[PDB]
């Protein structure tokens, strides 16, 4: 197909979504009480989510800046 | 679905794109360029575009969108409220009277252009183009038709000044310069015929059809 | 309950019941009677190993105490009570040296499991700081 | 709303956390009364009747809200929880069911989860905080 | 190669020179330019350009871009994507063909003269110029592309605004302002001859022949 | 009330304020936007 | 990407087993035959980094159910009871295990935060 | 020497005032000041400000800069790397290369002028002037010189307009708006000139004759 | 006496007010005027303002306000170094020489006013001033001033401007934009006089008269 | 009373509240929109908005409000200090003068409006009114009398244009641009009139009545 | 009638003044020389106050950062 | 400037040296014949305040023992509690100081 | 640049392997004939200065092929023993407070050259 610039950035989103949300379900399967999980891989799963997400902020934000910054120059 | 994350990026980073991207998706620019040029004829601004202008094509896309809103309000705000549509299908009908709205008035040529630009191949339905393909498209069909607004609505304000500038220059007034007195008399005409709410109510029937 | 607490607290625990079981071995060394009249048998406790369904290690459970059936060693006072045909009272048979050193060793085994108990706290009350 | 249905769970499971730990300070607090019968609450099928039902205290009634200066007053509150004795060993002859070290491992535990769930709900809101910047 | 430090730093860097080096370094120069001198014929702007003519533009270059982009990803994103791969040889293997394609539009002559400009030795073949001499050379070259392009786009409203006036003179209008009569019918020019489709088809076909 | 619970509805409150005042920075500055083109 | 956290993670999360191993140790200090376990650090960690079953797991109310090596400590001064825990070993092992698993969390920190600093 | 503190903190701040007083301290101000005025000549924009013009003379400069920087680099760089110069005869020995440049652009009474205004003493020779006195003068010198070229740049197209408005008055052209003729013939003369290549290469030859 | 207590807390924030306070009482009020003024006039921004013309003005500001500078120096600086003068002695000793170069420029009579609507009581010399009164009076005198420098900078460039367009519209050039041919010419006339040093002289002697 | 308890909180989110409520509670928004407009007219600002205006404001009103801060310190601060006055009934001794210097300056009729809406009843006399009600009515006067200010002070500035380019027509000159030619003449009608200083003054001098 | 949520800060304010200065009294009694209050009672009553005071603090904090934050939207 | 952490610094320095001395002291608390020494640290703190970088004088003696040897030990041990806890002070005097001056700082 | 971290960390470095050799002698404090160890620190600091820390890698070819300094003197002793041992117990025990303390000391001096650059930066 092509590089569809719509379709990799919906997979991304995605990516960072259920990354976090695999970050969530084992806390919450932690504080529950559920044996298996250790604390370790809790906190380290954690920051890694948020990791994520501050990646997927900043290229948010530098796109963001490139997209006005284009659509701002006279004609 | 998206979790607590992703969502407050897409729906701000939407809002982001909304000034251009939407409003340039829908209309307003229609109406702002045949705006524009009824501008150009009469003479002067006299219309402050960053205080009036603009203001009246928000509110006359408004009006005009009103239909494709409350098809979209009914596809999705209702469902999308608290169960059994989640950001997935809600996005496709949300998407359907919006892309409607947008291939009923696109050229019947510009998406054919724009497909053989794509290189894409086979398009097998009037639903299977993308909004790849539809935005473009939608924005030069929607250029010709504010351009074919403007031609006519230049027809009369044209036929004044010539016919103006013929009856100085043929009762004798040699060098008059007509500008000045066709003016008044493009006032004349835009105002007793009540011209505003002809063009107004001739835009938003011609919009749809 | 996180697997490291329950390890180390059922070794508390344990320790616990083993001294207190040298505690009243050491306690009721020369008791005539029992309630009901019978000699006070000395008392010990069993240490198994605990959570036996998965990695055969983990934990100490005290679980049945038992009685050392030693033969109780007798005495002889032919008018007392308690005394059979040939005067013999039955005389609790505590070792008062073993159970001396059962107290030292399980205090200090306590010691070690509590001491154990505060570095893994710290280990993951450490842990909850990753990163941030 | 849909930012209090996510940190829901979190901020249930550490208020539950927190009655949990006044449960087992009242169990070290009467360690040498006669008769007392250690208590404690079992925090997973709790949590899970939490969620599922939602809060529903038992036993609570405060005064009326008339004209002001009408001295507030309150009754004797407590939660839903149902309370669960606490299986002991080494009877102790007054009853007293509170062994330091259960009691006290268990207490250890309950502050380092109640740790864990706080900071569970910062990164959370971190997170929130930091979309919206 | 690189240990996800400077990998995420050299990506954000690169995101942020995206707007200005790379679009000026690709495409949208011409067509931007093209529009700029295409709304100065026509009369007034009458097109908004800082949404409108910009949104076209985009989607423009992103179909022409196409195969360049493609050719980048089928080099680079799958081969980027975790194995033998890690944006050393992703550089290199991105800019290859997108340097092939800035050399098929640079002027024969201007690379010449940035070459000379950097005392640089002779060279040997198209694979021997650097990024330094390829881009103000293509940004250069861009630029009279464009200003052609725009005498193709002047040329037909220029004869109408001439034939109007000496129309006006013969007939004797003394001083009519033929420019407000020219207007419509250079919009009337515009919209029969198909002019949008087939002016962005025109630079398309243009810009890769 | 329970100090956990104050603090929760602390920074639920400040987030949800903090949203709303984003949202609303959007919207205006697409309205200033609009209103500032030629026409 | 991003799996370049994985060894130290994985690694610390090993040492943690291993402290309950050793905690094991201690606690049954004094059981008779107990033979103390314990596992070899660098071989395990090798193995995992190199490196239960899936249920019917179609759509749910199907309850899914989810499914190293401990070797001999060889012991020194036989005991009578069994029990080859050297008390003093073993807290000398611990000892270093507990160092070692805060040198990790001191890694896993640092890289973490790297990559947040980067991200700034 | 400096100590991996005050070094490190020098070199931070002396990246803050990058921006402006680099870039104005060597070129950019002659090369941007002749392309705004270009721009002002041939009418409307025709080019991106902040970002084709920009980046253009950003590369140009860069590239009359080429030998000083090498320069610098022989002189400072190489040697600074661990080895008997640490910022401190390496401030001067990077100067003077760019000093000798400055001195080879300066107007020769420009600085008499910033060293009169300063109650400096006598100057011995060109290496005697401070820094103090030989900014401002460098700055000046560069306007004038910016402005002497942008005079030689409008000449042809007022030549242009000129032209084309007399021909239109002799043909009785009372009210045609002779710059809409004009424009496109000013395109016409700046590029069969094949005027970007020209203009950018007379800049970097007068940069350094 | 201060003890390294409040001493470097009045030091840092004494650097805080420094960019407005600061270089707002002393000149860079006036020269930013003229230069903006200045450019008003000669066409377009056509100079980089935040690139050029600021650090110009900071240049020239440092070079105006140099003997105010050392005289602060040598009366409070070495004296508060370390001997019987600590920031309340030094405080006068290096106000004196600003407030007598403040009083130097300061209108006449804006004095009177601001120290009438003070409720100032009678003042018995140029001494008795307070800095309170002589801060807004000499901000009040620094606009004047600079507006005066500005119209009779405009002068000349006006002339241009009206001979070209009596010059064009004589001949018979009826609707020729003025402003187009003057342009250049403005350029020219700015040039050959060396218009920037004659600007900056008199702008510094002025400052000092 | 509070005990060096939440004393010093209270304090320091009272000194962050001062910028934005305690400088637009007082004055300072009347005089700086007078500047603002003032900048409007005289064609471009070319007065430094972050320094000079600002500053040049931030002292006439305090040159105003020395009366009321005299009043204010009078009776709250010397008897806030450590004896029968302590952050309980400091509130109300200084927020009589505060309201007092409000009233003298609220229209009339906005106090009318704010108790028509807040459902307050009838207001026996000028104390009557609250600070819920003076707040609002207060900022309200505020910019009616900033603007009657403002406009006022436009009229003659327009007078000028007027003139000047009824004069360029009246000789013919066709289409010279008049602002340009304006622009000087606004800043003699500024100066000759001793602008600054009777604007500062009718400023004071309203401000009070 | 009203809640005037100003007036809600002024009574949370007070009750945290008037608890530092009950502690306080009661320290200034025992040191004193008072019969009656006992060394437990005192230092329990000083860790409340305390704790409470952290609570104003932490209120402060949040409150001047939503206000800096409220004006920050253009209008 | 920058001398005003130099009182402090030079007391605390006086204040390591009789440190010094007195262990000293007490190592050659048995050594015939040592005539125990000591300094005077408020006359050596003005010396070495009023010009900059310490006599020896002789702890005066009670309580003779026919080896010569004049150290006093109870002396001894109240001495060394005393300056171990003036140097400390010292420290804690200093520390507050450059937290302060760095506080006021960032 | 930035080997200005360098002497600092070779102290610090030299100071850990002293403690192990000084570990040594408190490990081997009653072995026979141990002969205690130990090193010259300010002159064994200053050839790790002047040189630094010999070996050789296996074959720079491709892979597959898996590729892959302190004098200890003698202290000279007091009190013999008729086991050879010259560990001398009191000087080890002053010798590791003071290699302690001085480890300490290395610490300190290179966290706050480390602080330093860091708060230049930030």
């Amino acid at each position: 197909s092509t590089v569809s610039f719509a379709g990799q950035l919906h997979a991304a989103l995605d990516r960072i979504s259920d990354r976090q949300a695999a970050a969530r379900v084992q806390a919450e399967k932690f504080t529950l009480g559920e044996p298996g999980i250790a604390l370790n891989d809790v906190m380290a799963d954690m920051q890694k989510a948020s990791v994520s997400m501050q990646m997927g902020i900043q290229v948010r934000n530098k796109l963001v800046a490139a997209y006005q910054e284009v659509m701002s120059m006279q004609v | 679905s998206w979790s607590l994350s992703v969502q407050t990026l897409v729906f701000i980073t939407s809002l982001t794109f909304l000034p251009a991207i939407l409003l340039m998706m829908t209309s307003f620019t229609r109406i702002i360029i045949v705006f524009g040029l009824l501008r150009n004829a009469l003479g002067t601004p006299s219309a402050p575009p960053n205080q009036v202008l603009l203001g009246l094509a928000l509110f006359l896309t408004f009006f005009i969108m009103s239909p494709v809103i409350d098809k979209i309000y009914v596809d999705a705000y209702q469902p999308f409220s608290e169960q059994k549509i989640s950001m997935q299908e809600a996005l496709d009908k949300g998407a359907q009277p919006l892309r409607a709205f947008m291939l009923r008035q696109t050229r019947e040529a510009d998406l054919a252009l724009f497909a053989r630009l794509a290189n894409s191949g086979p398009l097998q339905g009037p639903e299977a183009v993308p909004m790849r393909i539809l935005l473009p498209a939608y924005v030069t069909s929607e250029l010709k038709t504010a351009f074919q607004i403007g031609f006519t609505i230049f027809i009369p304000f044209l036929i004044i000044d010539l016919v103006i500038a013929s009856v100085l220059m043929a009762l004798g007034m040699m060098m008059v310069p007509p500008a000045t007195i066709a003016l008044p008399f493009k006032l004349m005409l835009f105002v007793l015929v009540d011209g505003w709410q002809l063009l107004m109510g001739s835009l938003a029937q011609s919009f749809y059809s | 309950l996180l697997n490291i607490f329950d390890i180390a607290g059922s070794a508390l625990a344990a320790q616990s019941k083993r001294l207190n079981v040298a505690a009243s071995n050491l306690a009721n060394a020369d008791s005539v009677t029992g309630p009901d009249g019978q000699p006070y048998r000395a008392k010990q406790v069993v240490f198994q190993v605990d959570a036996a369904p998965g990695q055969a290690t983990g934990g100490v459970k005290v679980a049945s105490v038992i009685e050392s059936q030693a033969p109780e060693k007798l005495v002889y006072e032919p008018g007392n009570p308690l005394a059979d045909a040939n005067g013999y009272v039955k005389m609790p048979n505590v070792d008062v040296v073993g159970e001396m050193v059962n107290t030292m060793s399980a205090s200090r085994s306590y010691q070690a499991n509590i001491e154990v108990l505060n570095t893994v706290k710290s280990m993951m009350l450490k842990t909850l700081t990753l990163g941030q | 709303d849909r930012l209090d249905a996510a940190l829901r769970f979190q901020q249930e499971a550490l208020n539950l956390r927190a009655q949990r730990q006044e449960i087992l300070a009242a169990n070290i607090a009467n360690a040498d009364t006669p008769g007392y019968q250690a208590r404690d609450i079992d925090f997973a099928s709790e949590l899970k009747k939490v969620m599922v039902r939602g809060r529903e205290e038992t036993g609570g009634v405060a005064l009326t809200l008339t004209s002001s200066h009408h001295i507030p007053a309150q009754a004797v509150s407590s939660p839903a929880v149902d309370l669960l004795y606490r299986v002991p060993d080494q009877p102790s002859l007054d009853g007293n069911t509170v062994d330091m070290d259960r009691e006290r491992t268990q207490f250890a535990d309950n502050s380092l989860k109640y740790q864990m769930g706080l900071t569970v709900l910062g990164s959370q809101l971190k997170g929130m905080m930091n979309v919206l910047q």
